[PDB]
RNA sequence: CAGGCCUUGACAUGCUAGGGAACCCGGGUGAAAGCCUGGGGUGCCCCGCGAGGGGAGCCCUAGCACAGGUGCUGCAUGGCCGUCGUCAGCUCGUGCCGUGAGGUGUUGGGUUAAGUCCCGCAACGAGCGCAACCCCCGCCGUUAGUUGCCAGCGGUUCGGCCGGGCACUCUAACGGGACUGCCCGCGAAAGCGGGAGGAAGGAGGGGACGACGUCUGGUCAGCAUGGCCCUUACGGCCUGGGCGACACACGUGCUACAAUGCCCACUACAAAGCGAUGCCACCCGGCAACGGGGAGCUAAUCGCAAAAAGGUGGGCCCAGUUCGGAUUGGGGUCUGCAACCCGACCCCAUGAAGCCGGAAUCGCUAGUAAUCGCGGAUCAGCCAUGCCGCGGUGAAUACG
């Protein structure tokens, strides 16, 4: 019945269920279109599915919590990517060099004392 | 404008305008003297006069030190003048 | 950049035309990180680029960019006692960067009230060879040229 | 449920295995040590005795919680646990 | 005017706390304020004992109050009498169950607090400070260590101008997280003023 | 500011509702600048402390909700130059 | 006005507003911590000494 | 705006509630 | 600072001549402090059926010996810190060279973030610094589940709510993984370029750490400490004022001059923290601040909580404006013994300067700058736009 992967970007976790079907996608109990309306980065983390030329092959049940909308997307990215490569792991080829798996480790830097925003230093004479 | 800080000392309007007057010597070079700041200070040996000044072509910093406060101030201006003539003439070695 | 060479980042292509040049542009429209904003402007303009002068907003955009990129520019050296404005060719890197920058900059000085319109129109005119951006190009280029004889001090 | 507190987590987790796996023999069914989110107390302090406000070292205080459940009590698990090997500080909790 | 405290820097790594217990908000202050009265009572009275370090434990109305030492005698005494006169006075302020304790220290010249307070009392005793320092290191390295460092600072031999004296043999790598560097500090109040002493003992890699 | 209660020290309060009773006088010295001028004070001369001096203020129905300190100001200014 | 000061913060006077933390070691009014009973200086000395229970140089 | 007490954004910066940013 | 008071002191140890002790309450007075004052009466080792008694808990007075001093000197000092500077350095031992100061090593070639490492070499080693060992983040494993879950079925009042399960997510403890180890290419080697696999490569990003020394740096006002100075006064208590004064000058910052914006109304997605004379759900009065009631929580199980920018759709239409919210009038709330001087917030009215800033000048190389909100210490309250943290959205460019 199902296919799983775990996405994360920046204090955000996506659980992706690749269960096969029309291509409807649900995020936290509503379609992609309702949960990300506006934001254009939303077009999407679904990009991993268009990566292996399956578009409609699968539906998706997806919960997502942590971070904020964009962060959540990039998590879905290594989600639908990690899920699909699991399904038929001849799938690393053309997903991987296309830089789809490999979750980016880029996060917020600690604020440091004596600086303001963790790099921006205060003005002097 | 010009600010003077008398640090741990009881200074006066009269000597303040004296230091304003001695610093006036740098007006000779006709170059903008930006927010100049002198600091007068005691010390067991003698007084101390510091000044730090920025100009369009760079910044001046220097310390005078001496028994007489007035000769300390003069020493300070003497050191400052040099620094100022150097910022003003330095690249003229343009051959 | 004392040490080695300074990497040029590549850029995620965009989710409408799948072309890096658009995001760079959208990046240049962007202000205070608000990217969603920076997007609608470009696309809204793209609505307008089709609406008036029915055409291929991609085409128009990519045209007015080539109509902006400066082929030759001045970069000034101190020699002896004078600072010479010196003629030098712009890297394709720098031309893109100067393309996008003047485009936007000149866009935001238009009299149009709505930002995307400003973006719409500036691009339409630059496609045709008219505008603040284009000037800046031709301008920079006449300022080179006339200095042709300082082309020997060239690095 | 028996809750464990205290600072050194090495000292603690030693006596989360002691208490839990004690009552495994002498009782059942011993629901394993469950780490709670740790409550951090940070102190940021100005390094010097005088001015110098841009130099500081951070000091924190790590107080971590563990809960352990024993399914069927088996009284005399209420004896074999009515003493036990401590160590020198830690917080024991017990309730039903 | 730079260096991080080599004990504080290893707390949890090479070295461990000298008050070990758990509290939480409402009573921490007080618990703690007890220790430091205990510490004062002890460090004063138990001065000429030797020692270094006092570990302290707590459960409820129960203070374990361990004391490591140079010569246990001046604590325990004749038959174990004074050990109790103390077990008392502690308890008088403790208002709770005290246990006075004595552990003996092995080669008191392998212990930092102990070596540094010797050169300290030697300086109050008007000794050549430079020589006092070579010696106090000499003693340590002879009785073994992987290296040793000792620091006096102040009017050394009474000099008007302050001065700071420095000596070391073998390794003392204070940047290494597993040093086992025992460091200790004493203070010499002379007729002319106060001088600081710092000793460093490199015991080895963990 | 100050919602329900009407604050007078109940030290100069006492003093004013006595002097009013028998044959009303003047010269009540106080250091309380915190005291409201309560209508029972209306007319008098009270000597109020600004901290180096007791400054006298004739009371008038012109000023009631105020504080006794407002009328004996703490700073001697006169100017600059 | 100094050691008398540390005494004056001990017995609790007319109004409860007048309550101010001093510290146990030094008589310091400024930058006293409620949890420790300590100033920021005293706090540091003790922490580094290892005399503060489960207190460690932070580092994240 | 952020300085103007009468507005939402006003109260948010100021960290309070009222008619213009209610609870 | 002004005025009102105290002397053996607000505080330590010790000795004495009277009395007593302990302790709780008024009074008179005063702004208070202080001064003057009416009470009850001490267990105890105890000659005791008694008067009584001795002692010493503890108080006072008198007397000292003294205390006390944020008074002076940071060039007499300890301690801790700033700084050059995370810069690649600074030295020692023996040997050799020079009458000597001193050289050598440590220089040279090559390479590195690096006195990093390679190869040379009258030098051969060693130490303090570099790195590594420690923490945080990124991937996987285990251990573990009153947090998570129709992933699974059942029930489902529709709240993961019940049953049920640890697969998830997580939580927090212990492991693994990166080594230039593998391929090509170059090199004499160290090592540089390029490739593969990998969540991650060339120090994966951030932290903690900062040599011998410098600045006769900084602090006697955190503390300590030598020395000098004051002892009904440079000590001590109190009421009040001041530390917030305002012709002026500089430094750090907030909010802005608007349409990539402002306003309204509906609607989303965090992280780290903090909570018992505390965090307050929810109900009610109030336009509101707030005030009533009132449940839960020693807190992954309750609460602060709303995150904000964003999303939607509506108004504004270039106006000193529906930009900006200074200033002032009036009316209220809360803390507090008390909001004159001097608190914060709320509401009504008032809507200043400001149309993007001279000479000059600051920060930042990527999850960074910019922008957006949230928490915390300290704290009755608060002048926080400060500081220390935390996530959200997320650029530009580096020839040289
Ligand atoms: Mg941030
Ligand atoms: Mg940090
Ligand atoms: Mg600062
Ligand atoms: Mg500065
Ligand atoms: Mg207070
Ligand atoms: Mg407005
Ligand atoms: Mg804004
Ligand atoms: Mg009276
Ligand atoms: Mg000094
Ligand atoms: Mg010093
Ligand atoms: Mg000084
Ligand atoms: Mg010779
Ligand atoms: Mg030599
Ligand atoms: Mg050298
Ligand atoms: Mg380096
Ligand atoms: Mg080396
Ligand atoms: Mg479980
Ligand atoms: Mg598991
Ligand atoms: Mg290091
Ligand atoms: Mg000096
Ligand atoms: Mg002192
Ligand atoms: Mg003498
Ligand atoms: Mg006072
Ligand atoms: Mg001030
Ligand atoms: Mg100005
Ligand atoms: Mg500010
Ligand atoms: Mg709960
Ligand atoms: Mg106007
Ligand atoms: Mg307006
Ligand atoms: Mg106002
Ligand atoms: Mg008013
Ligand atoms: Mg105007
Ligand atoms: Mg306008
Ligand atoms: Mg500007
Ligand atoms: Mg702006
Ligand atoms: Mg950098
Ligand atoms: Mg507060
Ligand atoms: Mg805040
Ligand atoms: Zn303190």
């Amino acid at each position: 019945e199902q296919y799983y992967g775990t996405g994360r970007r920046k204090e955000a976790v996506a659980r992706v269920f690749l269960r096969p079907g029309n291509g409807k996608v649900t995020v936290n109990g509503q379609d992609f279109n309702e949960y990300f309306q506006g934001l254009v980065r939303a077009v999407a983390a679904l990009e991993p599915l268009r990566a292996v030329d399956a578009l409609g092959h699968f539906d998706a049940y997806i919960t997502v919590r942590g971070g904020g909308k964009s962060g959540q997307i990039d998590a879905i990215k290594l989600g639908i990517a990690r899920a699909l490569v699991q399904y038929n792991p001849d799938y690393r080829a053309k997903l991987k060099p296309l830089g789809f798996l490999t979750r980016d480790a880029r996060v917020v830097e600690r604020k440091k004392y004596g600086k303001h925003k963790a790099r921006r230093a205060p003005q002097y004479s | 404008t010009m600010n003077i800080t008398s640090k741990q000392m009881e200074i006066t309007p009269a000597i303040r305008q004296h230091v304003a007057d001695r610093l006036a010597k740098l007006e000779k070079w006709q170059t903008h003297l930006i927010n100049p700041h002198i600091i007068l200070s005691k010390e067991p040996q003698g007084f101390v006069a510091d000044a730090t000044i920025n100009t369009p072509n760079g910044v001046l910093v220097a310390s005078g030190k001496h028994e007489d406060m007035y000769t300390a101030i003069n020493e300070l201006i003497n050191k400052l003048e040099r620094q100022l003539n150097k910022l003003q003439h330095k690249g003229e070695a343009r051959r | 950049a004392r040490r080695r060479r300074a990497e040029v980042r590549q850029l995620q292509p965009d989710l409408v035309y799948g072309d890096v040049l658009v995001t760079a542009f959208i990046n240049k429209i962007m202000r205070d990180g608000k990217k969603n904003l920076a997007a609608r402007i470009f696309y809204d303009a793209c609505k307008i680029i089709q609406e008036k002068t029915g055409q291929e907003p991609l085409k128009v955009f990519k045209q007015a960019v080539e109509n902006v990129k400066p082929r030759m520019e001045v970069r000034s050296r101190r020699v002896g006692g004078a600072n010479y404005q010196v003629p030098m060719e712009v890297s394709p890197r720098r031309q893109q960067s100067l393309a996008l920058r003047w485009l936007v900059q000149a866009a935001n000085q238009r009299p149009e009230r709505r930002a995307a319109v400003r973006i719409a129109h500036e691009l339409m005119d630059a496609a045709e060879g008219k505008g603040g951006a284009v000037k800046k190009k031709e301008d920079v280029e006449r300022m080179a040229e006339a200095n042709r004889a300082y082309a020997h001090y060239r690095w | 449920r028996i809750k464990l507190r205290g600072f050194d987590h090495k000292t603690l987790d030693a006596s989360a295995q002691k208490i839990v796996e004690a009552a495994r023999r002498s009782g059942a069914q011993v629901s394993g040590p469950i780490p709670l989110p740790t409550r951090v107390r940070r102190f940021t302090v100005i390094r010097g005795p005088f001015k110098h406000k841009d130099s500081r070292e951070h000091f924190e205080l790590r107080t971590h919680n563990r809960l352990v459940d024993i399914i069927n009590p088996n009284r005399k698990t209420i004896e074999q646990l009515m003493t036990l090997d401590l160590p020198t500080g830690v917080e024991i909790e017990i309730k039903t | 005017g730079n260096k991080i405290h080599p004990i504080g820097f290893r707390l949890g790594i090479t070295r461990d706390w000298e008050s070990r217990w758990y509290a939480g908000k409402k009573q921490y202050r007080h618990l703690l304020l007890e220790d430091q009265r205990i510490r004062g009572l002890l460090e004063k009275e138990l001065y000429s004992a030797g020692l270094a370090r006092v570990d302290i434990e707590r459960a409820a109305d129960n203070v374990a109050v361990t004391v490591h030492v140079a010569k246990p005698g001046v604590v325990i005494g004749r038959g174990g009498e004074r050990i109790r006169v103390l077990r008392e006075e502690l308890a008088k302020l403790t208002g709770k169950n005290v246990a006075l304790n004595v552990q003996e220290v092995q080669n008191p010249n392998l212990s930092a607090p102990l070596v540094a307070q010797r050169v300290a009392e030697q300086i109050e005793r008007r000794f050549a400070v430079r020589r006092a320092i070579k010696q106090a290191v000499q003693r340590v390295m002879e009785s073994g260590a992987k290296g040793a460092k000792v620091i006096v600072s102040g009017r050394i031999g009474g000099a008007e101008q302050a001065r700071t004296e420095w000596a070391a043999q073998g390794r003392v790598p204070l940047h290494t997280l597993r040093a086992n560097i025992d460091y200790g500090f004493a203070l010499a109040r002379t007729t002319y003023g106060v001088l600081g002493v710092k000793a460093y003992i490199f015991l080895g890699e963990v | 500011s100050l919602k329900k209660g009407v604050f007078v020290d109940d030290h100069l309060l006492e003093k004013v509702l006595e002097l009013n009773a028998k044959g009303e006088k003047r010269l009540i010295k106080t250091w309380s600048r915190r005291s409201t001028i309560v209508p029972e004070m209306v007319g008098h001369t009270i000597a109020v402390y600004n901290g180096k001096q007791h400054v006298p203020v004739y009371i008038t129905e012109n000023m009631v909700g105020h504080k006794l300190g407002e009328f004996a100001p703490t700073r001697t200014y006169r100017g600059h130059g | 006005a100094r050691k008398a000061l540390i005494e004056k913060a001990k017995r609790t006077p007319k109004f409860k507003v007048r309550a101010y933390t001093r510290c146990v070691r030094c008589g310091r009014a400024r930058s006293v911590y409620r949890f420790f009973g300590l100033c920021r200086i005293c706090l540091r000395e003790l922490a580094h000494k290892g005399q503060l229970p489960g207190v460690r140089k932070a580092s994240w | 705006g952020k300085g103007d007490r009468r507005t939402r954004r006003g109260k948010i910066w100021r960290g309070t509630y009222g008619k213009y940013r209610p609870r």
